[PDB]
């Protein structure tokens, strides 16, 4: 599952969270299996 | 003080269930006690702890 967030963020990809990315827009199940994965693709912009 | 037995056999049903209902209050190294408050007060992932 792949997508581009701002950096304070990535806190909210991982199981039970709440905020508006957890809650609007890509919720983990409590009981998640996986890994998440990130980089800053700063020199993007 | 003749029926010391029963009684006694009562006290300690009575001193059970009391200690057994009591014991809904305490903590046991838990924010609170009260269930409402943990489910309140706390993320569900905390929570859950």
């Amino acid at each position: 599952d792949s997508f581009v967030i701002r950096g304070d963020e990535v806190r909210q990809i991982a199981p039970g969270q709440t905020g508006k990315i957890a809650d609007y827009n890509y919720k983990l199940p409590d009981d998640f299996t996986g890994c998440v994965i990130a980089w800053n693709s700063n020199n993007l912009d | 003080s003749a029926l010391g037995k029963l009684q006694d056999v009562v006290n300690q049903n009575a001193q059970a269930l009391n200690t057994l209902v009591k014991q809904l209050s305490s903590n046991f190294g838990a924010i609170s006690s009260v269930l409402n408050d943990i489910l309140s007060r706390l993320d569900k992932v905390e929570a859950e702890v």
